[PDB]
């Protein structure tokens, strides 16, 4: 009887799992690991700062590896709750990553709210709005410090960490360039918001201290990193109608080994809008009533999931003139390929296309290496914009063919590739592998 | 003065060159079919792609 | 800094950092073989259509197989609030063959079960997004629903289906269309007039793999450790006002098993494992007038509220013996996941592990029925005495009771999942054990 | 297809695919220990009820235990909304002693500061829905909760108490139950007449080992890294309405520490970090002309609206220099749980890691205690300016202040997670460093 | 409404001396910025009868680089910048100059 009743239950279906025994579960042996310690420590900002300045940094060596790197910014409310959207990913246009005056990668807002979209999930997710906006139903003039992590390679994984030991005569440094303008703060809509506050930046950056041991190989040794790099072009999106289904080739600029192409297709006005805007709870501004617009989103709801709004039918890549895959739904694209590789939630006009098996992980699991193809295509076809987005019964009662007609407004599309390349470091100096 | 021994230009360890570079280690090796060749020879094809430094005497 | 923690080392430093084995700081990736993988489109047999039998054989396109998605264009039949996971209640069954032998089978309540149990978070809400309409859609509205297989080669790249391999074996899915679907082409039993037959599509997603790979699977013979569902479904020993009705259910399964899991529900309403009650979301209309404990809202059918769950108590004996100290419903319902998925498992979904972590795909401990003679699940009920349309009753009632309408969830499904080994010799296979 | 991305293929992709090691397409599974296992229920000494101390033995059924749960049934004293984790606020300690040595202690704020940074997501609200009332239940509903608990042993098979290997020694669980918990028996300072006493049972998870595994464990010497909890209790700087209250707290902590955590409360309110407000969920009543800025809303306790917490910066010092640059109490709110765990900390709850992973079992980077002399924790609060009955005053206000009803939080909790090595050896256990 | 942007390959051949371009108006011949009722922009301009429609054909080029359409370039070779992002009146006045 109990646990022995099992345990004695033994015979030749059990031997594959559990004769001649190589593991067990109830004895774990930690690994000695190299001595260290970490550090988060204020960088020196070089450049005006306030919106529409580029300000960067230079990483000083305090430490001998530096991972993560978080840019404080301290905003002030330019109207109450629900005006705003990720303000502080808004703010942080851009950054450039360069390393002994070469550029290594770039990350965009943009990207930065369409990797968020793809990535993060759960309450990492929840966490990551909390650091970016305001979600407690703050009210105008309200103050609070943000944090806008950055997603470099070296600021997801230790693992590679820039050893900023084995670069004794390279600089590593970021440039960051700050929005002119951020939506609920010194912005509503296409005005602007009188009296608005100029933003406070800091960055910090995380630096591991090594014992001697360690700090002698790194800085003798050669090494190669396999790092992750964003390739970006912005598009023009072909543009829908009440009338008919638009379609597009896209070319695709892009080099290297890509683990995967994401997209999506949004509104430049309004940062954060993937889809159509709609007199549907949540999907504009006053939605659900009487003075609800459809040309204004609810900002603080800005993303859905409502599919029905987003604007892509289709799509197929091409390489070299040859079908990568067959033409699926952009709904395979929002909901299916994530569902696979990801495991998140994936908002609506945001769409993943993955060549890897898991393509939010470190090691690489399949890559698609562009600079061995002349012409890879992006091939898109949209839907029917003839929806009266200001008339529930005709946005939520609709076909799979039909988006609203406010999904012409969606007229930018940004094509993003995520691909590895080679940090290679010798006697402190270093860059890619691969131009 | 201030002392950097280095340039800063990522112009050393960078293989900024066409994608005529696989072309190159095509009629470098032997076997025009590289989707089998490099997963053979790995360290005999990684070698064969390295840098050359030419020292200054200050 | 930081170096006053790496400079105060002790002997409490010698079990974490002495003779280090490891560091953090520099990864080296695994080189892995050159692959690729395309979602390819498969042709089904016989008619889609509600209550029809079809079947596909997958094409030899690719060498490997994993991911397998069938799409569904359904319609809604009456307004948000009228389906529940549709596309999901529509797949009623899929079979997989293997050269005409059974490899495993699921149910559409198994995949409603599973999904109780192992999925969580932005996946569970991501999965509900593909299979039902959760953005308030109405009456008319068209959607296309994406329903993931869950067969063991359908979780991990690691059981690839070596179709490669099986040079002599066709390899089969079998699908059952659900006669009704809630919402869609039915409203409780009746039927809608007008209703759309679904479209229907399988995906399967292979893996197109180099020279050196293609060769050693097409030749070598392989032994891929597989995950195989049982399932019984039986009569419940339905409680009442009037006592705690209680029932000994022989278990007839077989071979390792990782885990068992049940549900009790109403033989009518697809996902409803708990009791109707006029509280939010626990019935049509609850909170109103109107208010009906006949009949659930269907697009809240789930809840977490275990008063109106039935399992008193339950307790496995092996060989008549107990295997475990009786536990209540609610350990097996709350504990169990917590202890070996780390989910949240709705209210009337069960789950007993004799794994550490059977949410995985390697071995964790296993209970081996081929070599138990009697196995028996032995179940109390609580006793249905709330009036289920009374809130003072439901929400404020005492741990042994449930609702008169609890009486409803009348059958029970027992399933349970657990290893075999599927072999491939010289183009040929099939399962190691029949049980 | 397919095809066509396996022929892109060229010198790029030899760092990634040449000399393949591995595959994704074919799985070894490694063969383990033929095992078992069983939940067997403990004996509880002594009288269960609130505020009494009970103890329970480990019986020696199997060879190895992991998982604790401790079982409580609790009625509720009044409606939906009057309860905060009420099975954590029951459970105000728990003490492990093997060989009549303390090896560990939690409490029930530590579940809750713990809970708070480390548990998310599903497993979370899984969590809670053991612990609380979390379905808009009425006065006299009855529930089972189920108390894990979080020793060591509890949270993986990795570190299994090897019972086997202690023949010679008890292990014990020393329980203390609160006086009163929210909701149950007391509603603020009230008693709830008519009430009823905790139900208990202790419930340990045992694993049955097979011949070979079992007897390697009960006849060699192990050495087990597993962590423990350090805490001591400190009157907070209690934060004013008219200036910036600071603290500078010498912690009388020792072995290396994989992390520090606290938290300031109102000691009144089991799990309140933060201040009272006339905001929805903030108060009792809250957002409304019952609102009261003296009661929490008991179900809505804990809150991420940081404008309520009363930390604006802090440091840890070593010895008198800096560990690190003084950072703001969000910083330690949000970024150290973002960095080091993946989770998301309520207000009012700090962490911050010495480890690159202080979640996880594997030593990752530890601050050694018992080589500093002084290590001191330097606290600045926020200014206890608005006025907590007009939201306004609340939700539009700056980053260095704070609700008046602050100044509630009176009470200092700090916490320290470390390693050390539980030696067992000869049927005997005990630790290799006090 | 929106910044447009334009990706073109350059199908180029031989060791190039420098690249030119220019926006235009296939209709009429020279005019390489868009049209206003600014003196000399426009048939009309600065009266009742201006039109934005027709150019000015004898002063149909100018230097008012508002009117000049690019907003900003870069080449690429192989996919990296030969140079970084410089705004079109980089092209048209310093280049040049």
């Amino acid at each position: 009887a109990g646990g022995l009743s099992q345990l004695v239950a033994y015979g030749a279906q059990d031997v594959y799992l559990t004769g001649n025994p190589q593991i067990t579960f109830f004895k774990t042996v930690y690994r000695r690991y190299t001595n260290f310690a970490i550090e988060s420590i204020q960088q020196t900002i070089n450049g005006s700062v306030g919106f529409g300045n580029k300000v960067s940094t230079q990483i000083s060596r305090n430490g001998d590896l530096i991972t993560d790197i978080v840019v404080e910014f301290v905003l002030t409310k330019g109207g109450n709750g629900g005006t705003t959207y990720y303000p502080a990913e808004e703010l942080l246009q851009d950054v450039e990553l360069e390393i002994g005056g070469q550029r290594i990668d770039k990350h965009y807002n943009d990207w930065f709210r369409t990797y968020d979209a793809l990535f993060r999930m759960n309450d990492d997710r929840y966490n990551y709005r909390r650091m970016t906006d305001w979600v407690n139903n703050e009210l105008v003039g309200a103050q609070k410090r943000f944090y806008v992590p950055l997603i470099f390679f070296f600021n997801q994984t230790p693992g590679l960490a820039l050893p900023l030991i084995a670069l004794q005569y390279h600089e590593v440094k970021l440039y960051f360039t700050l929005a002119s303008q951020v939506q609920g703060v010194n912005y509503n809509g296409s005005s602007a918001i009188a009296g608005a506050a100029q933003p406070t930046m800091s960055v910090w950056v995380d630096y591991i201290f090594l014992d001697t041991q360690e700090r002698t190989r790194f800085a003798q040794l050669p090494h190669e990193y396999l790092i992750e790099q964003l390739q970006f072009t912005g598009s023009e999106t072909a543009t829908p109608s009440a009338t008919t289904q638009a379609s597009q080739n896209i070319r695709l600029n892009f080099n290297h080994p890509t683990k995967y192409l994401a997209w999506n297709f949004n509104n430049p006005t309004n940062y954060g809008q993937y889809t159509a805007l709609a007199n549907i709870p949540g999907a504009c501004s006053g939605a659900g009533t009487a003075a609800a617009t459809v040309t204004t989103p609810d900002y603080g709801n800005t993303g859905t999931y409502n599919e029905q709004l987003a604007v892509l039918d289709s799509a197929k890549i091409q390489l070299n003139g040859q079908d990568r895959f067959a033409t699926r739904k952009g709904s395979y694209f929002n909901k299916v390929q994530p569902y696979q590789s990801i495991g998140g939630v994936t908002p609506a006009g945001v769409y993943l296309y993955s060549f890897a098996l898991k393509p939010a992980g470190r090691q690489p699991s399949g890559t698609c290496n562009f600079s061995r193809i002349d012409n890879a295509t992006l091939s898109l076809t949209y839907k029917t914009c003839s929806i009266d987005a200001t008339s529930p019964a005709a946005v939520l009662g609709n076909t799979e063919t039909v988006t609203a007609n406010t999904a012409t407004l969606l007229t930018a599309l940004n094509i993003y590739a995520k691909n590895y390349n080679v940090l290679r470091i010798m006697s402190g100096m270093g860059g890619l592998a691969y131009a | 003065f201030r002392d950097t021994a280095s340039i800063g230009f990522s112009d050393t360890h960078q293989d900024e060159k066409t994608l005529r570079f696989l072309k190159k280690q095509i009629s470098q090796f032997i076997k025009h079919l590289k989707e089998y060749y490099p997963n053979n020879e790995l360290t005999k094809k990684l070698v064969m792609k390295y840098s050359d430094v030419q020292l200054l005497p200050y």
